[PDB]
């Protein structure tokens, strides 16, 4: 295990299993992606060398293939109740798990501890390391796309009794703390992940857009401050309406510390500052003093 | 409300600091708009009382502290430590006059090492540009974000310093008493914010002389006494506290080493001029000395003979004392040069009451206490220590590190030299903010006044040791890393970008050498300089490489390697500019190829002669890809070099072939001229790498099959043919008007002379009756046209100017050499 | 389909795969050569 | 020119004061000797009142010189995906290399004496954390050549001369507990990376100083520089070195571990990348061998170039017999199995055709006397 | 477009002739009175020249209109003012402004 030289064979079909070689016109795409078949006569190189994987990997890889089908059955139960308004009738059909997403949210959480302050330099930076590349998993294989999914999914229900009227009564009272959870779960995954932080770059417009639902503003807000803080890219791309944006949801859910340093941490970044998005803060918020 | 008010409800008084913090990033970075705004918003005084008051909470104190610095002091601040990093000394008498040592009864050798920061310091510093600020003038009539950005807000300097100095009295008062209450809630919000002020005002050089012996006399009278009271550095202070005290002090040290070094540019000019006045005497006596003695005369010659670096060298070169009996220099003038270098050795501390009574000796005994005192939690304060403890223990070796950057000035050419300098500090203060419109026509005008500025045509060696090439390089490759593949943002700041840099090649070739030594780091950013239009990284590398062969041997494979990756893959498709435009498409891209060829070009013909091993290479990357010749010369379903060109003045003839069919801006190459043009120089490129004659004779036989196996892959019926092809000439037509065909839109003779240039260097001209043939096929249409050419009009046209040429450098020597 | 791909794909959890013997007991015996066996993409969960 | 000189009395005064900055520089402090790095590390070193209080012994706060170890080990344990350059850190690793080292009939009183001053230094520092700190800063290199590895792998032989047991046992335990294979990678990259001697670049030398047209400042032709061919000769024979000094001693333990790491998710072969590099090595001396015969005589670039190579393949050899002894039976059936057999007989043909053509001339006698060494 | 209140009265036999740098001391408060500018702010009187229009027109007729040693209170309409634009982040556009004026001293 770690030192073998190793061919594969196929019982049933008694071929050699090896691989498909460059075809032609494979080379003029670039792609270095190729293709495995099965043939008795194979390749050369047909012999295959093991090595080992850690079983943090192997354990978050099952965590992930278990949670994709969890939260795929949650979006297709989504998708089933969103056509037509239950009303006054049971769904008629099977509820979704929400002890058992609520219960994934948290076990994911605790999965996503940040480090301790308190701890040393060394075991600090070894967990840090180690989270990061669980984020790069993660991200990887796209439950982030999947978390996203589910947000617009239950977030194009304004209220938790606005999506009962559609999914059931039950679901209303958990569904706050759900959306909440789900939220915080996305601050913990895109915290300190520099591809979580290019996605949003690549689509800040969601954040933007559901900065001003009042059913979780602090864990919209403290996503938007992780990725501002993070991600030097979405301040480039940041334009006026971003800011006059922010500027409403201050005024709107009035005075806070965490709106005001993500006001600071989109001034600057990077010891480079955008003149232009400084001069945009200025104009907008400054002159009025109100 | 009231802010002592605020202290209690620290909620609110949290706000108003994350408030202060947000006024503090909106300000930071030199935007000086938002600086003067935010001078209007927050009223000056309210600083100052602000500064005064104790009783306000110390969080809204260090919050005001910090806002009052990056409102005033942040941006003259970074320029002056930029220009402060860099040591310049002018000549001046007061320079004469300047010494490493106060003279005094004490003994020469023994004197009390004096207060750092007393005396003239002649390195010529940027004069800070303040504004005064006033926001009810008229609104200027130029446009916002071209017109120059403007200065910042001016302060009473001189009554913020006296404030500071009390204000740090206060704190020294305070120290003494140990009052149970501290100022602000804690040790650290008396100290740090106060500290930072005065490190801020330091860093201006406002404070005096006298007001830098008060300095001194608070962070430590009795090490600094001139001729109870408690220490800065005894009463202790928390880490944060003591990493400003750091700070402090680095920067009075950092003045020790300007002081160093200023005396030693003194001691140099001095002792230059005796150099100067005693070879005078010498050569004097030397005119004279051809008589009286033979062997003397030959040695001094042999010795003057050296070029006058050599010159120096020797006659400095006594210490050893090898040679100091053999020096010719004089006892007295070797004898006071050994006095001022035991002077410098017991200065820096070389040489070997309890209390110290010297800076060096205070600053490691300080960093020593505190070390036993305490374990240092904080990293960034370590690493102050550590840097501190260095420096103090061995300056002599960072004076060895300082004195390539010192260099010295003549008076006459110091205005020239300030503005030079200022221009410099916008660029360094530039560097820090992103890109925007108003940067970009600030740092355009401002290389364009260092481009017309004279002493940066006078003294070669300034700009090396100012070395802003490189801060130049880092705002190309800053502009460039954003979105750089689909589009590059303001090729107007790209040609700005060589019109200096690409100047500066063509001032000096150690400046090519320079070049040359980040050649490889303007390759892998020359994948967009090709895009774009115009002066490009690409040509910076050739002009560079160019016209020095030393840089010509010593050009990297892998290099070249890369080069022609990108020359293979514009050969394998057309540009998408091209594409998005909607020219009409073309398998692969002529114009991008052509300047990588002839960038190679440049690469292999050096001086007027080909560099072999470049040469071979060359042969060899092109033989490994074979995507390189395009269309022409396909190999198997290949249509020949002429087949091309054939079809490439079809394509001319055929109108919105070349053109988009929708050049307005004529910067858009027509795409049939464009695959001329890369053919050309393709053609160009393995004439000048086939190897010389000489080499043929000498019979070397990788030469002589790159020779052959150039002729079998263009064959010489291609270039007899191009050579015999028609040509438009700009004949007078539409009742008598010269109707000019455009080089851009006609097959041109410069192109016919890289094709006769490959032919009599690899072909070569062998034959009386095949030189005769090719006369009168192909270079008889050039004399007929020629025979045009002698008319008033066709004189007056530039295209019988270029004609001129491609003779004069084509065929004309051909024909000479062809005479027998 | 599955593919012969190199870079940080390798690194990442979908180059991740998994061997079960048909044998339900003792399955993390030393492998034999030649042992019939099953092959499972373990973040997929389905059995090439 | 010679006449045509503006003499230096009638040319300008800022030039000339310039040139003599220059001049006095280079003449004067490069020849200066200063000496510091040896009280600079006893003075840290020394902790002042610590016993005198007595409680913070006990709790075991860091002398200063602990301190700052532990600062350079908080920093490469620092990550950042691009190795920072830290100027601190060359100028210090240069103070305990001197600190450490220090350095025609000695005694045996003598020679003990030597070897256990030699051994108290080397214990002012790894007693602080050195070598598990210089471990982390060549984990932190992750295998790119410059002066962050160079410095540390300069300390690295100050602190393992004479084959320190203690400190190899510490690096050994480090290596086993940390348990990260990143440093062993860091080296075999470091070692590929390692040059070979080229026929093209010291070709292109040779037309170099063949042409040797004069530099544009004041009048320099054919100013020298650095040869190109082997650039980092000298960072190859100090890895090569730190190599030897690890295994010095007949340290079985680690030069299993050097061969295999058993528990590591991976393992490389420090011995086989080794005998790949004098495998190359080999080849590029052989070519050298080609092109000398092609011409009747050597000359003198040439010679110095063939000598800095023959010194670099001596610390090779050096290195694998510190690896094979003991007698290592795993080590020497790796050796045995690797292409170390086709690299000797390479060293062989080309060794015997040097010495013909050395002992054919005279003045090549001095290159011959390395030969004999190297052989 | 100026509306001039005197404070203080002006002598009234010494005026500010176009062409003569006037040395005043000024306050500028907004149209619900927050102060922006003023020369109080500075401790330095403001120093302007009459006739190169180097600040606003409509405050050059307003101390044009104003007699030597005087105290006033000058309110600008727009147009003569900084106008629908206001001035970049220190006034909001299309504000009109108040301001208070002394003139102590005329050279």
């Amino acid at each position: 295990y770690g030192e073998s030289l190793c061919f594969v064979q196929h019982v049933a079909s008694g071929l050699w299993l090896t691989y498909a070689a460059p075809d032609p016109k494979a080379l003029r795409l670039g792609v270095l992606k190729k293709k495995a078949i099965l043939h008795q006569e194979g390749h050369m190189d047909d012999a295959l060398f093991l090595t080992r994987c850690q079983q943090e990997e192997s354990q978050a890889a099952r965590m992930i293939h278990s949670t994709a089908g969890l939260y795929n059955q949650f979006i297709k139960g989504l998708d089933s109740f969103s056509g037509k308004p239950r009303g006054s009738g049971p769904p008629a059909g099977p509820a979704l798990p929400i002890e058992a997403v609520i219960l994934s949210l948290q076990d994911l959480i605790g999965y996503f501890e940040p480090p301790s302050e308190e701890l040393q330099h060394e075991e600090k930076q070894s967990k840090l390391r180690s989270l990061r590349n669980r984020q790069s998993l993660f991200q990887e294989e796209g439950m982030l796309s999947l978390v996203l999914n589910c947000i617009d999914r239950l977030n194009v229900y304004t209220t938790a009794a606005h999506f009962a009227e559609y999914a059931g009564e039950e679901a209303a009272e958990s569904w706050k703390e759900i959306v909440n959870l789900l939220y915080e779960l996305l601050a913990s995954l895109i915290r300190g992940n520099r591809a979580n932080c290019a996605l949003f770059s690549t689509n800040l417009d969601w954040v933007v857009s559901k900065l001003d639902r009042l059913e979780a503003s602090s864990g919209i807000l403290e996503v938007l401050y992780c990725v501002l803080i993070e991600s030097p890219e979405v301040l480039n791309i940041i334009q006026e309406n971003h800011i006059k944006s922010i500027i409403s949801l201050l005024d709107k859910h009035g005075r806070n510390h965490k709106v005001l340093d993500v006001l600071c941490s989109l001034c600057v970044c990077n010891g480079v500052a955008v003149r232009s998005n400084q001069d945009l803060i200025t104009e907008n918020l400054l002159p009025g003093r109100e | 409300m009231d802010i002592l008010e605020l202290s209690e409800r620290l909620d609110l008084q949290r706000f108003h600091s994350h408030t202060l913090r947000l006024y503090r990033a909106v300000c930071a970075l030199g935007n000086n708009r938002v600086a003067h705004a935010l001078c209007s918003h927050v009223d000056q005084a309210q600083l100052l009382h602000a500064l005064e008051d104790a009783h306000l909470p110390g969080p809204l104190r260090a919050g005001y502290y910090d806002l009052l610095i990056s409102i005033h002091l942040e941006s003259a601040c970074r320029s002056r430590r930029s220009m402060l990093s860099e040591y310049i000394v002018p000549l001046t008498p007061e320079t004469r006059a300047i010494t490493l040592f106060p003279p005094g009864r004490k003994g020469g050798n023994a004197r009390r090492h004096g207060l750092p920061g007393v005396g003239v310091t002649t390195s010529l510093r940027p004069p800070h540009h303040f504004s005064p600020p006033c926001f009810v003038a008229a609104l200027p009539a130029a446009g916002v974000a071209e017109a120059p950005a403007r200065l910042s807000p001016a302060i009473p300097l001189e009554a913020l310093r006296d404030k500071a100095l009390r204000m740090l009295g206060e704190a020294v008062r305070d120290g003494g008493q140990h009052a149970r209450d501290p100022v602000g809630g804690s040790v650290e919000f008396q100290f740090v914010p106060v500290l930072k002020l005065v490190s801020t005002l330091l860093v201006m050089g406002i404070f005096g002389d006298e007001d830098v012996k008060q300095i001194l006399k608070m962070i430590e009278p009795e090490v600094f006494t001139e001729e109870l009271e408690e220490g800065l550095l005894q009463m202790k202070l928390p880490e944060s506290v003591k990493l400003q005290m750091c700070n402090l002090l680095e920067y009075f040290c950092d003045q020790e080493l300007q002081h160093r070094v200023e005396s030693l540019a003194a001691f140099a000019e001095r002792y230059v001029d005796k150099l100067q006045a005693n070879q005078r005497s010498r050569y004097a006596l030397l005119m004279r000395a051809f008589t009286m003695s033979a062997a003397e005369t030959a040695r001094r010659t042999r010795e003057f003979r050296s070029p006058p670096q050599e010159q120096i060298n020797m006659l400095l070169h006594f210490k050893d004392e090898a040679d100091e009996e053999d020096c010719p220099l004089p006892e007295d003038i070797r004898q006071d040069l050994q006095d001022f270098h035991q002077d410098l050795l017991a200065h820096c501390g070389i040489q070997l009451e309890k209390k110290p009574q010297s800076l060096q000796e205070l600053v490691s005994h300080m960093v020593v206490r505190w070390a036993q005192e305490d374990y240092v939690q904080s990293p960034e304060l370590v690493r102050a220590m550590f840097s501190l403890l260095h420096r103090q223990y061995d300056g002599l070796g960072e004076l060895l590190r300082a004195l390539p950057r010192a260099y010295t000035i003549s008076p006459s050419s110091v205005e020239d030299t300030m503005s030079l300098l200022e221009c410099l500090g916008q660029i360094r203060s530039l560097l820090i903010v992103q890109m925007g419109p108003q940067e970009e026509n600030l740092m355009i005008q401002s290389i364009g006044n260092i481009m017309n500025n004279k002493v940066f045509y006078q003294h070669p060696n300034l700009m090396r040791a100012l070395g802003m090439h490189e801060t130049v390089m880092e705002v190309m490759v800053n502009v460039l890393g954003g979105g750089e593949t689909k589009e590059i943002r303001f090729p107007k700041m790209v040609t700005s970008c060589c019109r200096f840099l690409c100047y500066f090649c063509r001032i000096s070739r150690q400046n090519q050498r320079s070049m040359f030594d980040h050649l490889s780091y303007l390759l892998e950013n020359s994948g967009i300089g090709l895009g774009m239009q115009g002066s490009t990284p690409l040509d910076v590398a050739a002009a560079s490489v160019i016209d020095n062969n030393e840089l010509a041997l010593a050009l990297q494979e892998q290099d070249l390697e890369k080069v022609v990756s990108y020359l293979a893959g514009c050969g394998l498709q057309s540009c998408p500019m091209l594409l998005a435009k909607g020219y009409p498409d073309i398998g692969w891209n002529p114009c991008g190829g052509e300047r990588y060829l002839d960038f190679l070009r440049f690469a292999v013909f050096v001086n007027g002669e080909s560099v072999e091993e470049n040469a071979n290479v060359v042969v060899r990357l092109l033989i490994r890809k074979p995507e390189c010749f395009g269309p022409a010369l396909r190999g198997e379903g290949g249509s020949g070099l002429l087949a091309a060109i054939e079809e490439a003045i079809r394509i001319s003839e055929d109108p919105a072939r070349d053109g988009p069919g929708v050049p307005p801006e004529e910067n858009r190459v027509h795409l049939g001229h464009a695959i001329m043009s890369f053919y050309a120089a393709l053609i160009d490129l393995l004439g000048r790498c086939a190897p010389e004659m000489h080499l043929i004779q000498a019979g070397k036989g990788e030469a002589l099959r790159i020779r052959a196996i150039l002729r079998s892959l263009v064959p010489l019926d291609d270039l007899v043919g191009i050579i015999s092809l028609p040509l438009q000439i700009p004949t007078l037509g539409k009742d008598g008007a010269l109707v000019q065909p455009k080089m851009s839109a006609s097959f041109v003779p410069d192109h016919k002379a890289s094709m006769v240039l490959f032919l009599d260097r690899v072909y070569g001209i062998e034959n009386q009756d095949f030189l005769l043939h090719v006369l009168d096929v192909g270079f008889l249409p050039d004399m007929r046209a020629a025979a045009s050419l002698d008319t008033a009009t066709f004189s007056t046209t530039e295209m019988a100017l270029a004609l001129n040429r491609y003779l004069c450098l084509a065929v004309l020597p051909l024909i000479t050499k062809c005479a027998p | 389909l599955v593919y012969y791909e190199g870079g940080a794909v390798c690194t990442h959890a979908r180059s991740l795969w998994r061997l079960e013997p048909l044998r339900i007991s003792w399955s993390g015996s030393h492998l034999r050569w030649g042992q019939p066996l099953r092959i499972r993409h373990v973040t997929t969960g389905r059995y090439l | 020119a010679c006449f045509r000189m503006t003499p230096l009395y009638n040319l300008p005064t800022h030039r000339a004061c310039n040139m003599f900055l220059e001049s006095y520089k280079a003449a004067w402090i490069l020849t200066e000797d200063h000496s510091f790095e040896d009280r600079m590390i006893d003075d840290l070193s020394k902790a002042g009142e610590q016993e005198e209080e007595e409680e913070e012994v006990e709790e075991k706060k860091p002398d200063p010189l602990h301190q700052l170890v532990l600062h350079f080990s908080r920093t490469a344990l620092t990550e950042k995906s691009k190795l920072d350059e830290d100027y601190l850190y060359m100028a210090y690793a240069d103070i305990m290399a001197k600190s450490c080292h220090l350095e025609v009939e000695v005694s045996f009183e003598e020679k003990e004496m030597e070897k256990q001053r030699l051994l108290y230094q080397q214990s002012r520092l790894h007693t602080r954390g050195a070598a598990e700190m210089v471990l982390q800063m060549i984990s932190a290199c992750k295998g790119e050549t410059g002066a962050m590895v160079s410095s540390t792998l300069k300390l690295g032989i100050s602190i393992l001369n004479g084959g320190n047991a203690e400190v190899q046992q510490k690096m050994l335990d480090y290596l086993k507990d940390k348990k990260e294979v990143g440093f062993f990678q860091s080296i075999q990259a470091l070692m590929q990376t390692c040059s070979v001697l080229d026929l093209n670049a010291f070709e292109r030398q040779n037309k170099a100083e063949g042409l040797g047209m004069v530099n544009e400042d004041g009048t320099v032709i054919n100013r020298q520089n650095g040869e190109k061919v082997m650039a980092d000769d000298e960072f190859t024979q100090d890895l090569f070195r730190f190599l030897q000094l690890l295994c010095e001693g007949h340290n079985n333990d680690f030069q299993n571990y050097l061969r295999t790491q058993t528990g590591n998710t991976t393992t490389i072969n420090i011995i086989i990348c080794t005998v790949d590099y004098l495998l190359r090595l080999q080849e590029s001396i052989s070519d050298f061998y080609w092109y000398y015969s092609g011409k009747d005589v050597i000359e003198e670039q040439g010679k110095r170039n063939f000598s800095k190579a023959m010194s670099v393949a001596k610390q090779v050899f050096n290195s694998l017999t510190e690896y094979i002894q003991g007698p290592c039976t795993g080590n020497q059936q790796s050796l045995a199995h690797s292409r170390l057999w086709d690299a000797v007989v390479g060293f062989l043909h080309v060794f015997a055709h040097m010495m013909m053509k050395l002992a054919q001339d005279s003045s090549q006698i001095e290159l011959l006397k390395e030969l004999l060494d190297l052989q | 477009g100026v509306q001039v209140e005197t404070i203080s009265p002006g002598d009234g036999r010494t005026f500010p002739k176009r062409g003569q740098t006037c040395v005043v001391h000024y306050t500028g408060m907004l149209e619900d009175g927050k102060k922006f500018d003023s020369s109080r702010d500075r401790n330095k009187p403001f120093k302007f020249m009459l006739g190169k229009q180097e600040v606003i027109r409509g405050w050059e007729e307003g101390v044009a209109q104003m007699s030597v040693g005087q105290r006033a209170k000058l309110t600008i309409s727009p147009d003569y003012a900084y106008g629908a634009t206001g001035h970049p982040g220190i006034i909001p556009p299309h504000a009109t402004l108040v301001f208070d004026v002394e003139l102590l001293k005329l050279e």
